[PDB]
């Protein structure tokens, strides 16, 4: 068949969020609140295109806005955040429940110096609507023309011509 | 034909609702009324057959076979009511029911407009015949007589079925009235060759053909008298009737594939007549004579000329009456001496003079005495086969020698000479037996006055 078309390596280069998983998970609720819009535009493009090659620019927007989030944490509240993700990072399952006092200090410093509310129980699991300008993918499965179906049954059902016509049976 | 099928079916309540002693008289009376009704089938025309419905029609071929078939039933009821005198009343009604059922299957075998209905009735006639032979026979060898009669016939006919269904897929119809007008020439190929063999070998078995005839000396001597009458009288003529219906489809392949069957029959009518010269059994002698006579009908059908078909249908009707009379005469000896040995009871013209007159007349109609329809059929077949090949008159004429030399020897052994001294239960001839002889012979002599009703669709 045809050639598979991959993007070039310079099309994939972007400043990655080079932090560990506990740094992410410790800031995860504030990241889900503040970085809502480009993340939801990207996941919308990712489920609608069903092709990662048509979703690279929204991924670059995600990778930019996540860095903007961690910079805005770093400008103001780097030390309560650092101590909080260190406490989260200690645990093996990375429990939130073991580290509620550093969470209280981080939430208070973030709320005071940046004006961010942590999302409550239930909110980040909501299905939200997204206002994008890109068109709807008319053929995301890259399908072709379905075959024409068989002609249906129509017309009044007339009685059988001369019975059954089985060798001699006149009915 | 539904004015003959319904009275024949209504003979079943007429034999199963009767008094315990009236069942022969009631069935005899109403079967004679149906036989008198059977003359309404003689509305025949020189061009168009008498075409009743989509299911049934009757030309001038099936009409004499129908008259003979509906006439045979009272004669079988008269012949069979002596050895079934000690029989259980329920088994007696069963025997009469098998005769009635076999008559029904025969009278809607000959009238089948469509050939697979012909096949179904043509192979439905085995079952009451088989039950009659194997149940109300007399000897140990009746059981084997039910096997050779059966598994020859189906060996011919279960191919025929397939071939008939091939025509149902090819022409679209097995109607004989359609297939007169949609018939196509059957060319020379191996497919059409085995088509011909499948269309013909079933009827070759039921004629019988020489070589295939081995079921018949076993099925006639082991049946009761009504069974021997229905085999020799009618059930050998299903083969000739089916051949005359089926060789319409088989042209021009009949004109080169029917050579060995003509050879088999022209030599088998010599060989079975020679066997009749040396049979120690009287009923076997009549059986081999039946093979000898039906070989002429096989030859006359396979040469397919008009004189041959007219002689073949006249010979079929004449041989039905004559062979039925000869088996009834052998029965008239067997019910007194209790042995079928031909040399046993000799000189019976001294003891039974009127019965010796009936033996004389039946043997004269066996040897084709003119102007009987025996001689008319014999003679027309000999004319057409002289037209076929000029040498065949030898094989005809030599046969007409030997056909006399067992017709009178059977007369001279059983009726002439000194009577056997150690046999003294030779009763006088019953009025039943003489009535049976006269009901066989008097139509066979009246048809000499008017043979044109038994000369087929092309008189
Ligand atoms: C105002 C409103 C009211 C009006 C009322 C009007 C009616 C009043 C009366 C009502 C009662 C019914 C009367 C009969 C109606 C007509 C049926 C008929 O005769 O069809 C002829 C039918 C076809 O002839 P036709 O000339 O083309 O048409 C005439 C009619 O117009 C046929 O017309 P059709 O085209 O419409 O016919 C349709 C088709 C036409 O037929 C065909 O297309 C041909 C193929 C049919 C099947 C063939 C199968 C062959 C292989 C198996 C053979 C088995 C053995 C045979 C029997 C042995 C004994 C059991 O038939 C069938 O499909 C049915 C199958 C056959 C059954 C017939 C009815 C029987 C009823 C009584 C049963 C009693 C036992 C009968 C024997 C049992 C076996 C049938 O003939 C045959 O098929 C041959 C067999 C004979 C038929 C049955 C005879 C019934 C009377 C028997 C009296 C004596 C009984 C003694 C005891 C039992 C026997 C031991
Ligand atoms: C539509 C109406 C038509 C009416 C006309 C009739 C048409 C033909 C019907 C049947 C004719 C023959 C019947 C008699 C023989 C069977 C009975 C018997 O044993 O008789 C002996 C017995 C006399 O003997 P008995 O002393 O009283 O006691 C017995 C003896 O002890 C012991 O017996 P035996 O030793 O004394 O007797 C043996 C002796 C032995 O003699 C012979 O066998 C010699 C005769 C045959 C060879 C020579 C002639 C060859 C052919 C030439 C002649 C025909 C063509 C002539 C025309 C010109 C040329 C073309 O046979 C005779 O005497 C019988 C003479 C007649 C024989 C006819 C030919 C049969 C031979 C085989 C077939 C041949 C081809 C077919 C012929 C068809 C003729 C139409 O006769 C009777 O008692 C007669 C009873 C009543 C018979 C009625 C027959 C007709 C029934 C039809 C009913 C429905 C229609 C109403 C008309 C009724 C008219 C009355
Ligand atoms: C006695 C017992 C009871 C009765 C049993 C049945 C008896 C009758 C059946 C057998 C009779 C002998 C065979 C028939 C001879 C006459 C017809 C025939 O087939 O001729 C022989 C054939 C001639 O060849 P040809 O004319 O070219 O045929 C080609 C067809 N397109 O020759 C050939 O093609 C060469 C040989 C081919 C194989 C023959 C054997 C198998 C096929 C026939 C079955």
């Amino acid at each position: 068949p045809g050639i598979v078309e991959l993007p070039s390596l310079e099309d994939l280069k972007v400043q990655e969020v080079k932090v560990s998983s506990s740094v992410l998970k410790a800031a995860a609720h504030h990241y889900g609140a503040q970085c809502d819009k480009p993340n939801k535009e990207f996941m919308l493009c990712r489920w609608e295109e069903k092709d990662p090659r048509r979703c690279l620019e929204e991924g670059k927007l995600v990778n930019q806005c996540a860095l903007e989030f961690f910079r805005q944490i770093k400008r103001h509240c780097a030390e309560p955040f650092t101590e909080y993700w260190t406490c989260i990072d200690y645990s093996g399952l990375q429990l939130f429940r073991r580290c509620r006092k550093e969470q209280a200090q981080f939430d208070k410093c973030v709320l005071d110096k940046l004006g961010w509310v942590r999302p409550d129980l239930g909110e980040l699991s909501k299905v939200t609507k997204v206002k994008t300008d890109r068109p709807l993918p008319e053929n995301p499965y890259h399908s072709r023309a379905r075959p024409e179906p068989n002609p249906e049954v129509e017309g009044d059902l007339k009685p059988a011509r001369h019975g059954s016509r089985l060798f001699f049976w006149t009915m | 034909m539904l004015k003959y099928i319904i009275p024949t079916m209504m003979l079943m309540p007429l034999t199963w609702l009767s008094k315990n002693s009236m069942i022969w008289i009631n069935t005899t009376l109403h079967s004679l009324l149906i036989s008198l009704t059977s003359l309404l089938l003689l509305n025949q025309f020189g061009d168009n057959s008498l075409n009743f419905s989509l299911t049934f029609f009757s030309d001038s071929l099936s009409t004499p076979l129908l008259i003979l078939t509906m006439w045979l039933l009272p004669l079988m009821l008269m012949a069979s009511q002596h050895h079934l005198s000690k029989e259980n009343l329920a088994r007696k009604k069963l025997f009469i029911s098998m005769l009635i059922l076999l008559q029904l299957f025969l009278i809607m075998t000959f009238t089948a407009t469509e050939l697979i209905f012909f096949y179904i009735m043509f192979e439905a006639t085995l079952v009451p015949t088989l039950i009659i032979i194997t149940r109300w026979g007399n000897q140990t060898e009746r059981l084997n007589a039910g096997l050779y009669f059966l598994f020859y016939t189906l060996a011919g006919s279960l191919p025929l079925l397939v071939a008939l269904i091939y025509i149902q897929n090819t022409m679209g119809s097995l109607n004989f009235l359609i297939l007169q007008y949609w018939v196509q020439p059957m060319p020379n190929s191996w497919s059409n060759t085995f088509m011909w063999l499948a269309c013909m070998m079933a009827f070759m078995v039921k004629m019988p053909l020489y070589g295939l005839h081995l079921w018949l000396p076993k099925a006639h001597v082991e049946a009761p008298i009504a069974g021997s009458m229905v085999l020799a009288a009618i059930l050998l003529k299903l083969g000739g009737y089916g051949m005359m219906r089926i060789t319409l489809l088989l042209n021009p392949i009949t004109d080169f594939m029917a050579y060995p069957f003509i050879m088999l029959s022209l030599w088998g009518m010599i060989m079975t007549s020679s066997i009749c010269l040396r049979q120690t059994d009287l009923k076997s002698l009549i059986a081999y004579s039946s093979v000898s006579h039906m070989a002429l009908v096989i030859v006359a059908i396979l040469i397919q000329t008009p004189w041959s078909y007219m002689g073949a249908t006249a010979l079929m009707i004449a041989h039905g009456l004559t062979s039925s009379m000869l088996f009834c005469l052998a029965n008239s000896n067997y019910e007194r001496v209790h042995s079928r040995t031909m040399i046993l009871a000799r000189g019976l013209q001294t003891l039974l003079p009127l019965m010796a007159a009936w033996w004389l007349l039946a043997s004269l109609t066996n040897l084709a005495l003119p102007p009987s329809i025996n001689l008319i059929g014999e003679l027309f077949v000999v004319m057409s086969t002289f037209s076929w090949s000029n040498i065949t008159i030898i094989l005809m004429g030599l046969n007409m020698v030997i056909t006399a030399l067992y017709s009178l020897y059977m007369l001279i052994t059983t009726q002439r000479g000194k009577h056997t001294h150690h046999i003294n239960n030779i009763l006088p001839s019953f009025t039943r037996e003489n009535a049976l002889m006269s009901l066989h012979m008097l139509p066979l002599l009246l048809l000499s006055l008017n043979p044109k009703i038994i000369l087929g669709p092309l008189y």
